[PDB]
């Protein structure tokens, strides 16, 4: 606090001058060079000035607006000029840490820490979850996610984008040569489980005559009509299916069943999406490029597959040769809608063409990356959590990058020697062994 | 008659993107706390053709910054030509269809000597893919320049909203903070 | 320094020779005028 | 600054590192398998799809495979060994039609080819 | 300032007292416990006893050989043991940075700051070329000089030598499974 | 101390790592072009060369190839798909004979040789 003086004069009696002499001497003592810091209760930071109007070492309890992870009570020193131009000092009483905060003329310089010196060493030993990581690090650590379980130990180097927008990991484990690398690729949001296994399409083929089950534990998830299968076409590094336009009238890719009661009821909501594209827009005709939810009354229902209502329907002006996200959603409804009128007891997803209007056109769709979920909404793209295949629209999966003493084990020649013969065998250079003996002597692979 | 709207601007080194719906004060409050809205020298000395020019700096890499210009023409329907279609998406390409070839034009000149020069290139965000269109490129020294160009049928540019955003590469060379002086402001076509 | 800049905008013109200030009655007042008088003036001290 | 190969002395070009899948892609080895065969094929695992069925759905370039005798159009019904050469006509696997090329010995070291060509002109006669 | 006094005695008379009592309680007015710390005006780093001759709290407006890149008003700390030995410790106004600068013999140890920890996290969206200022480092940045067009976005890090001879780059685009790396082989010079 | 293949316990050997432009050196396959053929002879794009000269053209190591069925010396006028292998003799390209070998096969399925061998042994001619 101020003080506030003013005079006395020379006809005023030792009666007047007491209450002056007190005053200074009040001040003095309750407030010059003092022992302890003065406590202050209750301070919200972003307006101290209100609880610590003078410039000086405090200590505080009680607090609003600490720093992220800090103590509500520690010391706290003010700088002012006016209440317009101040700079706080936060030092928790806990920490050696050092937080400041900087006010200027209706301009805000929040809450950031000093560094402490630390020499050039790097930590060690430590067992690190890199999918919950907030900061950035380098280390000599364990994974608890490691990218294959042997692979769990070595350098590490994690960093994470100021607002969180995405994050990279950096990994070299010490039993290995190989680098990995992992990115979160989307900020941390909602992802609803897709409900399809098998979306990365890995388990072997089988007729749709097969899948004409509720069985989601023992695969293959999909079954296959005339003209679908696996391609030999990749999506973004991923597997994919198509769609053939030949003989079939409703050529389809298609899940076993879902028993209504278990993942899935009538009147639960739920979304489906998918990516798309057609060898050549002019072959598709009349024909319709479309995936849906087909309902049946019973589990092995022969019925050829009626429509709920839950369908994406695309034409030859809206399908290209670019991949393009597709998607819908619909409520489950007591009975299916167009040519059948069943109850909805089962349902199945189905990705298809439908080749009613024209067959044998060469239209070629392919399909990628179908999700299956209860939700309002699209939600990004993941596989089943027991697919033996992973992929996330999230994160990325974990990524090996090799040595080139690596690819000299796999390669068909010596890298390192100008691509010369892998094995070399001349007479003056085998202890007489002959060919026979000599060939037995090479490794799996394939050598020159 | 011409084509008519003259003082929005905006710069920022960072980026924002819309879709084609977004309004005129977007380049704001999308930038993050890391952008400028153009002054009362900018919003009145460069209105028309004259000689007290506007100078300002610009935040900057390593000399390499975005300077964003932007309109709407539902202002220029409402403010200038009454009689025009507005409501529907249309407007885009029937207000091109009769606008035919405008131009853009924008004078300005370098913070470095007569013979000192930079290298500098116009962006428009397509309004019909959205994507950083670079269609014309230039360089620079202390004289007054023009960097804008015809850029034609407008279909491209109007989105929906009829707001229009460009982005301009300001240059400095290798060097650690930039300003720029500015004498004009004009978007311009001709109908009769 | 330039009081052509915001609020005391100075929209004196030397090269038309602008020459003189004609203020008007009970004002709620652009100081933008007034920088401008002075600098009226200033051209022609100058 | 326009030229289809680029160099400067002042800085390197920017030189790309890729993964294990992308590189498995390119290799004629699984290289994360041991260098094993760059295709394997078990009949109980193929939806009763022939070798020439499992030979089309092969990405383009050059690689390793084995395919199971009981496995239909195998030589004879014998187990294969080979080496398989594939490509999309023009290089455009996201539009265009597939060539494939097949190398390969049975059980016994016999030497047979087998060749497919696309826009369905298919499979040419089996030669030993 | 110091304080300055003269003791009084058993026979001055109340007329000698006053005056002692008038004094004090001034001082105690405008030097000691003051709300906002002394103000002086356009102070010289490189001489700052001439305008700050005693250790104590200020704020220093309008000064003179502020550390490098820097505002020139902020607050001030001075410690002095005598004019051959000092430390100043200044804070600008306009950032939460802190720099100091100790004077010993004849001998300065010049500004630096002491580091701020940005977080781990790593400024993020700005866009570069490669040949980027005059500092080592790390961002979640986008490229003019990419590898390839559509892969300009990423994990950069960047570094430098202390002479200017070479620089060392690593990137990795969010929309890739690569990684990518760069050198500068040369001094950044006039290229024709 | 003296060994020509270094190995310690504490440490590690230095482990290279490389580029893509690196690794499209080394593979049989262009990996920047969908693992296209390494060497693809369009009679447009050769130069005049016949199917003997364009091999002379290849260097050391082991590529995949196209070659068109209008370049001259190609078998019965059809275009041939194959692997082209290439080295010098103890792998001195200064003063050394070189060394070439094809294995390719038409448009029918039919394999066919064709083979390079050095010290004035030259060209041997075509096999089917």
């Amino acid at each position: 606090m101020a003080f506030n003086y003013t005079p006395l004069t020379e006809t005023q009696k030792l009666k007047d001058m007491y209450p002056k002499v007190n005053d200074i001497g009040n001040f003095l003592k309750t407030e010059v060079n003092l022992s302890d810091v003065k406590q202050i209760s209750q301070p919200d930071f972003n307006n101290i000035l209100a609880s610590i109007p003078d410039s000086g070492n405090y200590y505080v309890t009680n607090s609003k607006g600490a720093p992220s992870g800090e103590a509500t009570a520690g010391f706290v020193r003010l700088d002012k000029r006016n209440v317009n131009y101040y700079k706080i000092y936060y030092s928790p009483y806990s920490s050696n840490k050092m937080y400041i905060k900087t006010y200027a003329n209706g301009t805000v310089y929040d809450w950031i820490s000093f560094k402490l010196d630390e020499g050039s060493l790097y930590n060690e030993g430590n067992t690190l979850n890199v999918k919950e990581l907030t900061e950035s690090t380098t280390q000599y650590a364990t994974l608890v996610n490691p990218p294959k379980e042997n692979l769990n130990t070595g350098w590490v180097n994690y960093k994470e984008s100021k607002n969180g927008v995405s994050s990279l990991v950096e990994f070299n484990p010490v039993n290995s040569t190989s680098t990995f690398k992992m990115i979160r690729k989307l900020p941390v949001q909602e992802q609803k489980p897709n409900l399809l296994k098998d979306s990365l399409f890995v388990y072997p083929e089988t007729s749709y005559s097969n899948i004409k089950t509720d069985n989601w534990d023992t695969p293959p998830f999909w079954g296959y009509s005339s003209n679908s299968g696996r391609s030999g076409v990749r999506f973004r590094g991923e597997n994919t299916v198509q769609i053939d336009d030949g003989s079939d009238t409703y050529p389809s890719v298609v899940s076993n069943r879902f028993k209504m009661g278990k993942e899935l009821s009538v009147g639960d909501t739920v979304t489906v999406s998918v990516y798309a594209k057609i060898n050549d827009p002019a072959l598709l005709k009349d024909n319709l490029v479309y995936f849906e939810l087909a309902g049946y009354d019973t589990v092995d229902d022969t019925s050829k597959n009626p429509y709920t209502g839950g369908r994406r329907e695309i034409t030859a002006s809206e399908i290209t040769t670019e991949w393009k996200k597709y998607s819908f959603t619909f409520t489950i409804p007591e009975n299916t809608i167009g040519a059948s009128g069943v109850k909805v007891n089962y349902v199945s997803l189905l990705l298809r063409m439908n080749c009613s209007s024209s067959k044998g056109n060469g239209a070629v769709v392919y399909y990628a990356l179908p999700k299956l979920e209860k939700s309002s909404k699209v939600t990004p793209f993941i596989t089943h959590e027991n697919d033996v295949r992973k992929y996330d629209e999230i994160w990325s999966n974990w990524q090996e990058v090799i040595s080139k003493d690596e690819l000299k084990g796999h390669s068909p020649v010596d890298i390192e020697y100008n691509d010369y013969f892998k094995y070399q065998w001349w007479k003056s250079e085998v202890n007489e062994k002959s060919l026979k003996d000599l060939a037995m002597t090479v490794p799996q692979g394939y050598h020159t | 008659f011409y084509g008519h709207i003259n003082m929005y601007g905006y710069v920022t080194s960072y980026v924002y993107n819309p879709g084609m719906t977004s309004s005129v004060n977007q380049i704001s409050a999308s930038t993050e706390g890391r952008g400028q809205e153009v002054p009362t020298d900018y919003y009145m000395y460069t209105s028309t053709k004259n000689n007290n020019t506007v100078e300002l700096s610009m935040q900057t890499t390593s000399g390499v910054s975005y300077l964003y210009n932007n309109f709407n023409f539902r202002d220029y329907m409402s403010k200038y030509r009454p009689q025009v279609d507005l409501q529907s998406d249309e407007a885009r390409r029937i207000v091109s269809d009769y606008i035919k070839e405008l131009s853009i034009d924008y004078y300005l000149s370098a913070v470095i000597p007569p013979d000192e020069s930079i290298e500098i290139k116009l962006q428009v965000y397509d309004f019909s893919i959205n994507r950083w269109l670079t269609v014309s490129i230039n360089n620079l020294s202390f004289y007054e320049k023009n960097i804008g160009s015809n850029i034609g049928y407008i279909k491209d540019y109007l989105n929906s909203e009829l707001n229009m955003f460009t982005r301009l590469e300001i240059n400095a060379g290798k060097r650690d903070s930039v300003d720029i002086k500015v004498n004009y402001l004009d978007l311009m076509f001709y109908y009769y | 320094i330039n009081f052509k800049g915001s609020p005391y905008l100075d929209r004196f013109d030397p090269s038309k020779d602008r020459t003189k200030v004609l203020f008007n009655p009970d004002r709620p007042l652009q100081q933008a005028e007034l920088n401008e008088m002075q600098s009226i003036d200033q051209y022609y001290l100058k | 600054e326009n030229d289809v190969r680029k160099y400067d002395e002042i800085w390197s070009n920017w030189q790309e590192v890729i993964s294990k899948d992308e590189l498995k892609g390119h290799s004629p080895v699984d290289i994360e398998y041991n260098d094993y065969f760059k295709y394997q094929w078990w009949k109980s695992e193929v939806n009763e799809k022939s070798l020439k069925d499992l030979a089309m759905t092969v990405p383009q370039g050059y690689h390793t495979f084995y395919c199971q005798g009981s496995i239909a159009g195998t030589p004879k019904g014998r187990s294969i060994r080979g080496t398989i050469q594939v490509d999309y006509d023009k290089c455009d696997p996201y539009r265009a039609n597939k060539f494939v090329k097949l190398l390969f010995t049975d059980t016994e070291g016999i030497p047979y080819t087998l060749y497919y060509g696309g826009y369905n002109q298919g499979w040419k006669p089996l030669k030993q």
